[PDB]
C-alpha cells in the first residue's frame, strides 16, 4: 500500500548499513511522499554531509529529490551537482529533466559573468557543472540536429563546443551560414562577437574550397585588415583571379575608407595594380555612373507641374533640391539648363543650393567634375556652392581633391565660400581622419564667423568619422560651451555626433555627459551621439536612454532629436520600429510628432513597409505645418521605388504629393517637403534607393551619415543634399573579366505582372417631354441601326533591380554566360564565363 | 459546476425562528405565579 | 424519434457549441490567450450532459477524422450511431483542416468528451485507456492552454477513477502529475490537481500525510472560485481534525462563502455539516437560519438535534442523539469531531456564563454549569479562560471569576487595523480589474 | 528553430520592456 | 531537445501578457 513514511525512522537509526536500505528505499519513494522527507532533510544533508558514509553519492539524490519535489531549486542543484554517476547522469526521468534544465540554465549564468571578467579574476566553474553541461554538450552533439545544440553551444559562452558542433559531421556547410547569420544579428557582445567570427573565419580557412565571399565578409566585421590583405594576395598567386575580384568588389561595397586605405597599402608591399584600381573604387563608381546614365529614365513632367506651381516662395529651393534627387548620379541636368532664366530667380542662399544641386546631379563623376565645376560655375555665395558641388561628386573618394580642396578653402573670403569650402573638404575627405585636412578644419572653427562654424563643425566631424579622437572629441565639445553663435553649434552638435559613429560601448561617456549639460544644442548633439555610436544595433539600453528624453525633456529640439534618433538605432530590425513610435507620434507637442515621421522614415530605409506608412497616412492632415512636413518626406523616404503593386499607397500618396504642392493656401513648409517629396519618389530616375544596411548586412557608413545630416534641414536647407549619400543604386551589373560588360540576358519572377519602372453641366429632367422624345429617340435609333513578360528582362549589365526583387531574379541559366559569384544579391558581381568565344562586349 | 464529486446528499412554518423559542420551560404565567407566590408569602 | 432528433440537434449545438469551443479552441492556440479557453471549459460540465453515441460519434466523425489512430481509439469505445437521415457532416476541419493533426487542446475536448461521455456511459476503462493515453497524450504534450483542458480531464480522469473507486493508482499518478504542473507556474492545473489529491487523501484518513502536503505546498491564490472554494473545504477538515479549531471556523465559513450561488446542494450541504459539529467544539452556538434552509433543512436535522443538545447542556439527551444519529455522522465523516464534543459540553455553558456574568463567584459557576464541586470548576473556569474562550482572571484570593474591563476600542489602534486590511484589499480590487482591463489589441 | 525562436522571442521581452518603461514615463508627465 | 523548447514556451507566455498589457498602457496614455 505504501502510506506511511516511517522510513526516516530507519535514516535516524546508527547502522550504516540500515541507512542505505532507508536511503535506497526513500528514491525508490520520494518521487511521491516528498512531505515528510522534507522535514528530514538535515538528516538526509547529514549524511551527505559526513565524508564516512559509504553511500553518501545516493544521500544527495534522494536529499535532491525531495528539495526538487519541495522547490527550492536553488538547493535542488546544489546536491544534484554533489552527487554524480547516478545523480542525474540517468537523463531518463522528469526530475532529472528539471534539474538539467536548471543545471545548463545554472551553467550560463556563471559563463557569462566569467567572460566579462577574464584576467584571472574569473570566478571559478564547478567540474560536475561543467561536467553535466559538457556531458549534455556532448549530450546535444551525438543526439540529433546539431543547429540546435550550436544555439546552446553560444548561449553558454563555450568556443570548443562550437567549434566542435559545425566541424563536427554537421551534414553540410549549410549550417555554417546559419550559425553566422545568428552571429551578426543576434549577437550584443562585441568581444564575444569577435571570438565567434575567429571561430567562423578559422573554419573558412579549413575547408577545402575557403569560401572567400562570405569570409572577407565576416573579416570585415572583426576588423581585420591585414588578414584580408594575405588573402589577397595567396589568392592572386593561386591564380583564382575570377574569386579574387569579387571579394574586392564586394569588399569596397562594405568597407570604410581607412579599412581599404590599409588593406589596399597592404596589397602594394599587373593583377594587383587591376585589385587596387577596383578596391580604392574607381571601378565601382565607373560602373555605377555607366549604370545610372545608361539606365537614366526621370519623369521630367513631374518637375514642371511644381516648377509652374511654385508660388515664387522659398520653395524655389525645393525645386532646386527635388531635381538633385531626380536627377542623383545621372549627369542629366536638363532640367536646370532648360529652365534657366528661373534658375536665377533665387539668389543668395539658395544660389549656393542651386550651385549645390549641380553637383549632386553629376554625383560620381570623377575625374572630369574638377574641370565640370569650373566650367558651369565659375559670386561668394556661387563660388562657394561651386566648392561644395565639387565636394559632392567627389563624396567619400575625393583622393586628389582634397589637396586641391585643402588649397582652395584656405584661399577665400572667409564668408560663404568657406562654409562650402569645409563641408566639401569635409565630404571629399569623409573619414579619412586626415591630419592636414583637420588642423586646417579646426583653424576655420576657432576664426569663429558662425556661418564658417556650421560647416567647419560637420565638416571636422566627417573628417574624423569614427576616429574617436580624443582631441577631436575633448576640442570639438570645448568649443560647445565657450561658442555664442549657437549656428556652430548646429553643427558642432552633429559634427561630435559624428566622431562616436559605430562604437556603440566604446565612449558611452560622451553619450552620458552630453545629456546632462544645460546647453540644449550639446544636448541634440549627445542624443544624436546615440544614433551615431550605436546606429543598427537595436541595444535595448540605449532606446530606453533614449525616449526617456523625448518624453520627459522639456527643450523641445531635443526632443525631436530624441524621438527621430531612434531610427538610426533600429533600422536594422524595421519590423519593432514601426510599433515603437506608433504612439510618440500622437504627442501633444508637436515637435514630438515631428520626430515621429523621421524616426518611421529613417527606421524604414526603403522597405513599403505600410505599417510604418499607415502610421503617416493621418499624420499627413496633422494641423501643425512642420509635423504634416515631415510627414510626407517620412513617407517619400520609405517608398523610395516601389510601384502601386509593390504597396498600395504609394499612388494614393503621389497625387496627394501632388495635391500638397500645386495647393495655394499651405503653408511653404508643408509645401516643402512636397518639393523634397517628388524628389525622394523618383531619385536617380527610379535607379537608386536609400538602405543604411549593406548588402552583406553591415552598416553603410556613408548611408547612414546621409540621412543623419539630413535630418539636418530644419537648421539648415543647403544641408539637404547630404541625402545623396544615402542612394544606393540598387542594381546588378554582370562583369564576367576586369572589364568586359557582356550583354548578359538574366531573368526575374515578376509573378502575375511587371512593375518597377513607373508611368511617363447637367442634362436638365424638362419631364415634360424628355422622355417621351428620349424613348422615341431610342426608337429612331433602332431605325437606325506576362507569363512570358519582363522578369526576362534583357538587360545589359546595368539592370535595375529593387532591393524585394533580387531575390526573384532568375539565374542567367538560359545565356551561354553565367555569374560564378552567387547572382541573387544586387551590386557587382563576376559572370562565370562559359567556353570560348566571348563576345557581346558593352562600352558605351 | 455541480460538485458531484460531493453527492448531493410538516414544518412550512414561514416565521425566522431564534434559538431560545426552542427553549422547554413552563409558560410565563406559571413562573410569575411561583416567583409571586414565594416572594408573596 | 422526435427526442434524438432535438437530441441531434442538440449533438449539432452541442457540435456548435463544441465547434465554437473547437473554435474557441482553435481560437485561444492562435489566439494567445489562453482565458477564451475557459469559456469552453466552463460550457463543459452543461454540454457534459446532454449527449448520447450518435453525439460523439459524428463529433469524432465530424472532428479529427484525419484518418489518425484517434478515431480508431475512440470510436470502437463508442456505440456508432446507424445510417441516420440527418446525416449533418459536422466537420469544422475540412481537407488540410483535418489534415493538420488536431491540436492538444481540442483532441482532449473531444476526448474528454468522450471521457465525460465514458463518465456518462460508465465506461471509466474505455475512458482509463482513453484518458491515460489522453494524458499519455497530453503527458507529453507540452502546450500552455493544454494545461487547462488537461486539469479539467485530470478531475474528470481522477473522477474516473473516482467512479473506479481505487484511488491510491491516481493517488501516485496525481501525486507526480501535480508537480508537472508546479514546474510550469502553471495556474489552473496545480489548483485542479490538488484539490483531487487531497480527496484522496481523506477518502482513506491519512490526515497525518495531508497535513503535510498543504504544508508544503501553495494553493495558487489567482486560483478559480470554484477551486478556492474545495481547498478550503479541504484544509477546514484537515484543520478541524488536527485541533486547530479556531482557524477550521475561519476556513470553512469562507469556503462556504464561495460555494457557487446555487449549483452545489451537496458541497454546501457538508460544508455546514462541518460547520456546525466545528463551532460547537469551540464554543459558540451556529446559526439558526442554517437549520431552516430548504436544500440543507433534512441534510442538518441530524446535526440540528446536536446543537439543540450543546446550548441545553443535557448530556444525557446529547448521548441520546449520538446513539441514534450518531452512525449517519461516520458516513458524513464526523463521528470522532462529536466524540471531541461529548467530553467538551463544558465549555460552551462557561462561555455562556463569561458572556453574560462579569464577576461570578466560581461557587455560582458550578451552580449554573452542572459541575459536581466548587474546585472542579476551578480548572474547568480556569481552563476555559486559559483556553481563550473566556477573557476573564480568576482572582483565586476570593474566588471570583473577573471579566476583563472592556475598553473604547474607537480611541485604541484596533479600528485602524480594521480598516487597513479594508484598504488594502480595496486598493488591490482596484489594481486587479485595472491590471487586467484586457484592452484587446486594438484591432 | 529551437534557438532561432528563442532569441527572437526574448529579444521581443526586452524590447517590450522599453516601451513600457517609456509609457509609464508618458502617463506620468501627461499627467503634469 | 526538450529544456530547450520548454524554456521558450515560458518566457512565451510572459511575452504574451506584456503585450497585452503594453496595449493597455497605450490606452491609458491615448485618453
Amino acid at each position: 500500500i505504501t502510506s506511511a513514511a516511517g522510513i526516516i525512522s530507519l535514516l535516524d537509526e546508527d547502522e550504516p548499513q540500515l541507512k542505505e536500505f532507508a536511503l535506497h528505499k526513500l528514491n525508490a519513494v520520494v518521487n511521491d511522499f516528498w512531505a515528510e522527507i522534507s522535514e528530514s532533510v538535515d538528516k538526509i544533508e547529514v549524511l551527505y554531509e559526513d565524508e564516512g558514509f559509504r553511500s553518501r553519492q545516493f544521500a544527495a539524490l534522494v536529499a535532491s529529490k525531495v528539495f526538487y519535489h519541495l522547490g527550492a531549486f536553488e538547493e535542488s542543484l546544489n546536491y544534484a551537482l554533489g552527487a554524480g554517476d547516478l545523480f542525474n547522469v540517468n537523463d531518463n526521468s522528469e526530475y532529472v529533466e528539471t534539474i538539467i534544465a536548471k543545471c545548463i540554465d545554472h551553467y550560463t549564468k556563471q559563463c557569462v559573468e566569467n567572460a566579462d571578467l577574464p584576467e584571472g579574476e574569473k570566478k571559478p566553474i564547478d567540474q560536475r557543472l561543467e561536467g553535466i553541461v559538457n556531458k549534455m554538450f556532448q549530450r546535444c552533439l551525438d543526439d540529433h540536429k546539431y543547429k540546435q545544440a550550436i544555439g546552446i553551444a553560444l548561449e553558454t559562452r563555450r568556443l570548443d563546443v562550437f567549434e566542435k558542433t559545425i566541424l563536427e559531421s554537421n551534414d553540410v556547410p549549410g549550417m555554417l551560414a546559419y550559425s553566422l547569420k545568428l552571429c551578426m544579428s543576434l549577437m550584443q557582445n562585441k568581444q564575444f562577437r569577435n571570438k565567434v567570427l575567429r571561430v567562423l573565419v578559422k573554419i573558412y580557412m579549413n575547408l577545402e574550397k575557403p569560401d572567400f565571399i562570405n569570409v572577407c565578409q565576416c573579416l570585415i566585421f572583426l576588423d581585420d585588415p591585414q588578414a584580408v590583405s594575405d588573402i589577397l594576395e595567396k589568392l592572386v598567386k593561386e591564380d583564382n583571379l575570377l574569386m579574387a575580384y569579387q571579394i574586392c568588389f564586394d569588399l569596397y561595397e562594405s568597407a570604410s575608407q581607412q579599412f581599404l586605405s590599409s588593406v589596399i597599402q597592404n596589397l602594394r608591399t599587373d593583377q594587383t595594380l587591376k585589385m587596387i584600381k577596383i578596391l580604392s573604387g574607381e571601378m565601382a563608381i565607373e560602373l555605377h555612373l555607366q549604370f545610372l546614365i545608361r539606365n537614366n529614365n526621370t519623369d521630367l513632367m513631374i518637375l514642371k507641374n511644381t516648377k509652374d506651381a511654385v508660388r515664387n516662395s522659398v520653395c524655389h529651393t525645393a525645386t532646386v533640391i527635388a531635381n538633385s534627387f531626380m536627377h542623383c548620379g545621372t549627369t542629366s541636368d536638363q532640367f536646370l539648363r532648360d529652365n534657366l532664366e528661373w534658375l536665377a530667380r533665387a539668389t543668395n542662399w539658395a544660389k549656393f543650393t542651386a550651385t549645390a544641386s549641380l553637383g549632386v546631379i553629376h554625383k560620381g563623376h570623377e575625374k572630369e567634375a574638377l574641370q565640370l565645376m569650373a566650367t558651369y560655375l565659375p559670386s561668394a555665395y556661387q563660388e562657394g556652392g561651386g566648392l561644395y558641388a565639387l565636394g559632392l561628386i567627389h563624396a567619400n573618394h575625393g583622393g586628389d581633391i582634397i589637396d586641391y580642396l585643402l588649397n582652395q578653402l584656405k584661399n577665400a573670403s572667409n564668408d560663404i565660400v568657406r562654409h562650402g569650402g569645409s563641408l566639401g573638404l569635409g565630404l571629399a575627405a569623409m573619414g579619412t581622419a586626415r591630419q592636414d585636412v583637420y588642423d586646417l578644419l579646426k583653424t576655420n572653427l576657432y576664426q569663429d564667423d558662425a556661418v564658417t562654424g556650421e560647416a567647419a563643425g560637420l565638416a571636422l566631424g566627417l573628417v574624423m568619422l569614427g576616429s574617436k579622437n580624443a582631441q577631436a572629441i575633448e576640442d570639438m565639445v570645448g568649443y560647445a560651451q565657450e561658442t555664442q553663435h549657437e549656428k556652430i553649434l548646429r553643427g558642432l552638435a552633429v559634427g561630435i555626433a559624428l566622431v562616436m559613429y559605430g562604437r556603440m560601448e566604446e565612449a558611452d561617456a560622451l553619450i552620458e555627459s552630453l545629456c546632462r549639460d544645460k546647453d540644449p544644442i550639446l544636448r541634440r548633439s549627445g542624443m544624436y551621439t546615440v544614433a551615431m555610436a550605436y546606429c543598427g544595433s537595436g541595444n535595448n539600453k540605449a532606446i530606453r536612454r533614449l525616449l526617456h528624453v523625448a518624453v520627459s525633456d522639456v527643450n523641445d529640439d531635443v526632443r525631436r532629436a530624441a524621438v527621430e534618433s531612434l531610427g538610426f538605432i533600429l533600422f536594422r530590425t524595421p519590423e519593432q520600429c514601426p510599433s515603437v513610435v506608433s504612439l510618440l507620434s500622437e504627442s501633444y507637442n508637436p515637435h514630438v510628432r515631428y520626430g515621429a515621421a523621421m524616426a518611421l522614415g529613417i527606421c524604414c530605409a526603403g522597405t513599403g513597409n505600410k505599417e510604418a506608412i499607415n502610421l503617416l497616412e493621418p499624420m499627413t492632415n496633422d494641423p501643425v505645418n512642420y509635423v504634416r512636413q515631415g510627414a510626407l518626406i517620412a513617407s517619400a523616404l520609405i517608398m523610395i521605388q516601389q510601384t502601386e503593386i509593390t504597396c498600395p499607397k504609394v499612388n494614393q500618396f503621389r497625387q496627394l504629393y501632388s495635391k500638397v504642392i500645386n495647393d495655394k493656401h499651405d503653408d511653404v513648409m508643408a509645401k516643402f517637403g512636397a518639393i523634397l517629396a517628388q524628389g525622394i519618389l523618383d531619385a536617380g530616375g527610379h535607379n537608386v534607393t536609400i538602405s543604411l544596411q549593406s548588402r552583406t548586412g553591415h552598416t553603410h557608413m556613408p548611408s547612414v551619415v546621409g540621412v543623419l545630416v539630413f535630418t539636418q534641414f530644419w537648421f539648415w536647407f543647403p544641408l539637404s543634399h547630404f541625402l545623396s549619400l544615402a542612394y544606393t543604386p540598387t542594381c546588378v551589373i554582370g562583369l564576367n573579366k576586369d572589364l568586359k560588360m557582356p550583354k548578359v540576358q538574366y531573368k526575374s519572377n515578376c509573378k502575375p505582372s511587371t512593375f518597377a519602372y513607373p508611368a511617363p453641366k447637367v442634362s436638365t429632367a424638362v419631364l415634360s417631354i424628355t422622355a417621351k422624345a428620349k424613348k422615341k429617340e431610342k426608337e429612331k435609333e433602332k431605325k437606325e441601326e506576362k507569363e512570358p513578360e519582363p522578369n526576362f528582362q534583357l538587360l545589359d549589365n546595368p539592370a535595375r533591380v529593387m532591393p524585394a526583387q533580387l531575390k526573384v531574379l532568375t539565374m542567367p541559366e538560359t545565356c551561354r554566360y553565367q555569374p560564378f559569384k552567387p547572382l541573387s544579391i544586387g551590386g557587382i558581381i563576376i559572370l562565370k564565363d562559359t567556353s570560348e568565344d566571348i563576345e557581346e562586349l558593352v562600352e558605351p | 459546476d455541480e460538485f458531484e464529486e460531493f453527492p448531493a446528499e410538516e414544518d412550512a412554518h414561514v416565521w425566522e425562528d431564534n434559538w431560545d423559542d426552542d427553549n422547554v420551560e413552563d409558560d410565563f404565567s406559571n413562573q410569575l405565579r411561583a416567583e409571586l407566590e414565594k416572594h408573596g408569602y | 424519434a422526435a427526442a434524438e432528433h432535438s437530441q441531434r440537434e442538440l449533438d449539432t449545438v452541442t457540435l456548435e457549441d463544441i465547434k465554437e469551443h473547437v473554435k474557441q479552441l482553435e481560437k485561444a492556440v492562435s489566439g494567445k490567450e489562453p482565458r477564451f479557453v475557459l469559456r469552453a471549459l466552463r460550457m463543459l460540465p452543461s454540454t457534459s450532459r446532454r449527449l448520447n453515441h450518435y453525439v460523439l460519434y459524428k463529433a469524432v466523425q465530424g472532428f479529427f477524422t484525419s484518418n489518425n489512430a484517434t478515431r480508431d481509439f475512440l470510436l470502437p469505445f463508442l456505440e456508432e450511431p446507424m445510417d441516420t437521415e440527418a446525416d449533418l457532416q459536422f466537420r469544422p476541419r475540412t481537407g488540410k483542416a483535418a489534415s493538420t493533426p488536431l491540436l492538444p487542446e481540442v483532441e482532449a475536448y473531444l476526448q474528454l468528451l468522450v471521457v465525460i461521455f465514458m463518465m456518462n456511459s460508465k465506461r471509466y476503462k474505455e475512458a482509463q485507456k482513453i484518458s491515460d493515453d489522453l494524458m499519455q497524450k497530453i503527458s507529453t504534450q507540452n502546450r500552455r492552454a493544454l494545461d487547462l483542458v488537461a486539469a479539467k480531464c485530470y478531475y474528470y480522469h481522477a473522477r474516473v477513477y473516482e467512479f473506479l473507486d481505487k484511488l491510491d493508482v491516481v493517488r501516485s499518478f496525481l501525486h507526480a502529475r501535480l508537480r508537472t504542473a508546479t514546474l510550469r507556474h502553471d495556474a489552473d492545473g496545480q489548483a485542479t490537481l490538488l484539490n483531487l489529491l487531497l480527496r484522496n487523501y481523506l477518502h482513506y484518513s491519512l490526515y497525518d500525510q495531508a497535513e503535510k502536503l498543504v504544508s508544503k505546498s501553495v494553493f495558487p491564490e489567482q486560483a478559480n472560485n470554484n477551486e478556492w472554494a474545495r481547498y478550503l473545504y479541504y484544509t477546514g477538515r484537515i484543520k478541524a481534525i488536527q485541533l486547530e479549531y479556531s482557524e477550521a471556523r475561519r476556513t470553512m465559513t469562507n469556503a462556504l462563502r464561495k460555494a457557487p450561488q446555487h449549483t452545489a446542494v451537496g458541497f454546501k450541504q457538508t460544508v455546514h455539516k462541518l460547520l456546525i459539529v466545528v463551532e460547537l467544539l469551540l464554543g459558540e452556538i451556529p446559526d439558526r437560519l442554517q437549520f431552516r434552509q430548504p436544500s440543507l433543512k433534512r441534510s442538518l436535522m441530524p446535526y440540528f438535534l446536536l446543537t439543540q443538545a450543546v446550548r441545553t447542556g443535557n448530556l444525557a439527551k446529547f448521548n441520546q442523539v449520538l446513539d441514534q444519529f450518531g452512525e449517519k455522522f461516520q458516513a458524513d465523516g464526523t463521528y470522532t469531531l462529536i466524540i471531541r464534543l461529548r467530553h467538551n459540553v463544558i465549555k460552551t455553558g462557561v462561555r455562556m456564563i463569561s458572556l453574560s456574568y462579569s464577576r461570578i463567584s466560581l461557587a455560582d459557576i458550578a451552580q449554573k454549569l452542572q459541575l459536581d464541586s466548587p474546585e472542579d470548576a476551578e480548572f474547568i473556569v480556569a481552563k476555559a479562560i486559559r483556553d481563550g474562550v473566556i477573557e476573564a482572571s480568576i482572582n483565586h484570593e476570593k474566588g471570583y471569576v473577573q471579566s476583563k474591563e472592556m475598553i473604547d476600542i474607537y480611541s485604541t489602534r484596533e479600528p485602524q487595523l480594521a480598516f487597513h486590511q479594508r484598504i488594502s484589499f480595496c486598493l488591490d480590487i482596484h489594481n486587479m480589474s485595472v491590471k487586467a482591463m484586457r484592452f484587446p489589441p486594438k484591432s | 528553430d529551437l534557438y532561432s525562436r528563442y532569441k527572437k522571442l526574448q529579444q521581443e521581452l526586452e524590447f517590450l520592456e522599453v516601451q513600457e518603461e517609456y509609457i509609464k514615463d508618458e502617463q506620468k508627465n501627461l499627467k503634469k | 531537445r526538450q529544456y530547450y523548447l520548454s524554456k521558450i514556451e515560458e518566457l512565451q507566455l510572459i511575452v504574451n501578457d506584456k503585450s497585452q498589457n503594453l496595449r493597455r498602457l497605450q490606452a491609458q496614455r491615448n485618453e
